[PDB]
């Protein structure tokens, strides 16, 4: 494809690492809501 | 003694092209059930 | 029962030792010749390839094309594709 495909893959790996770090920080700082269904008949 | 020693490379682009070509086609292991077994024998193992 | 492929087997134990003993008839040993073809990995892939070839050779808008499509669909492996396999089996059975 492009001339910079390897660099794009390296950037994607770095972005995955950044996403992992951000997810951990969110779990340890913010208030994540838990989704639950009452499953009521009405 | 100290003399001029240049480095005019011509082979690095070939290696770069080959690694870029092999990076564009990822390969991973696919488990398939044996012929005599059930159709879904390799579901939980594949997910794991 | 018509055309029941029992697949009869014959094995006998020595009754003096735990080892078994094979029993192969001589008359029906050499009754399939060797040939050269493409390389696959399981008997299901061979059937899938043959069904694909027959689909390629069969013109569209024909009952044979529909039968070949259903026969191909009822040969998939993954559990994610189970809806189509069950539907194809049901259609093939209901068409007789």
């Amino acid at each position: 494809d492009l001339e910079t495909y390897v660099f794009q893959d390296n950037l994607a790996t770095a972005m995955r690492r950044d996403g992992e770090i951000y997810q951990s920080i969110v779990n340890d700082i913010y208030d994540v809501p838990r989704n639950v269904t009452i499953t009521l008949e009405d | 003694t100290l003399q001029y020693r240049g480095q005019f490379d011509v082979v690095r682009p070939v290696v770069r092209k080959l690694v870029s070509e092999m990076r564009q086609n990822p390969i991973d292991v696919l488990y398939r059930p044996k012929d005599g077994a059930r159709p879904d024998a390799a579901d939980v193992l594949m997910g794991m | 029962g018509s055309e029941k492929d029992v697949q009869l087997m014959a094995e006998v134990v020595d009754l003096a030792t735990g080892e078994k003993q094979v029993l192969n008839d001589i008359r029906g040993r050499y009754e399939c010749y060797t040939d050269v073809g493409p390389s696959f990995q399981s008997m299901k892939q061979q059937n899938r390839a043959e069904i694909l070839e027959l689909l390629g050779k069969t013109p569209q808008g024909t009952p044979e094309y529909q039968l070949l499509l259903l026969q191909y669909f009822t040969l998939l492996d993954g559990k994610g594709v189970e809806m189509m396999r069950d539907y194809a089996n049901k259609q093939l059975i209901q068409m007789g």
